[PDB]
């Protein structure tokens, strides 16, 4: 069925590259291509809440 | 209480003394008033200070600590996350209430002896010098001005000094 007028459906996938590694994109159709993507740096014991309060 | 002193044979306390826990008061020819007992009063504080500060003390800090998120496949995991947390929360309810109401009772019985101490301290001091009253109080056989009174405070009354006097007005 249709959701937002749409029957299609997208995947959506994601990968972290270590530094100096390479990606390597091929295809012959249904590619939905990187455009912007984000360099990371790391850090723990975080996490996420929800609040309506304001910051 | 465990010591029969505080809301025991002395039935209640001094408004009127302001500057400690535990003192004396006095009514003697020159005057009268009272006078906090510098050095139980001191080490009660100290002993209390240090029970408030050991409890607070060994909650080691959180360090950054999160809640986790899980997918619609994931209900077992995300059970046992809320089994740990509530379980968690059962043990630190339960342990933080019973401590504080066990640790309540010690801290009173803890006055409770310290009142009941100094007051036989006083009373060896004085032995047959005085008569106990019942109530706290002692009366002394011999006349004792405020440097006799002060030395029964810190401890340095002078037994043999006052002792003829005293068995001379109590006979
Ligand atoms: C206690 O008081 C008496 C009487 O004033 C005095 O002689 C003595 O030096 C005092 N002792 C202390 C501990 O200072």
């Amino acid at each position: 069925p249709k959701v937002r007028d749409q029957a299609g459906r997208m995947n959506y996938y994601w990968t972290l590259l270590e530094p100096g590694d390479t990606i390597t994109f091929e295809a012959t159709g249904n590619l939905i291509a990187p455009w912007y993507a984000f360099a990371l740096n790391r850090g723990s014991g975080s996490g996420i809440i929800t609040s309506d309060a304001p910051v | 209480g465990l010591f029969g002193a505080i809301a025991g044979f002395i039935e209640g306390g001094w408004t009127g003394m302001i500057d400690g826990w535990y003192g004396y008061h006095h009514q003697n020819e020159q005057g009268s008033g009272y006078a906090a007992d510098q050095k139980s009063t001191q080490n009660a504080i100290d002993g209390i200070t240090n029970k408030v500060n050991s409890v607070i003390e060994k909650m080691n800090t959180q360090f950054t600590a999160v809640g986790k998120e899980f997918n619609n496949l994931e209900r077992r995991i995300e059970n046992l996350n809320k089994k740990v947390d509530d379980g968690f929360l059962d043990i630190w309810t339960y342990n933080a209430e019973l401590l504080v109401l066990l640790e309540n009772e010690r801290t009173l019985d803890f006055h409770d002896s310290n009142v009941r101490n100094l007051y036989e301290k006083v009373k060896s001091q004085l032995k047959n010098n005085a008569k106990e009253i019942g109530n706290g109080c002692f009366e002394f056989y011999h006349k004792c001005d405020d440097a006799c009174m002060e030395s029964v405070r810190n401890g340095t009354y002078d037994y043999p000094k006052y002792s003829e006097e005293s068995k001379l007005n109590r006979e």
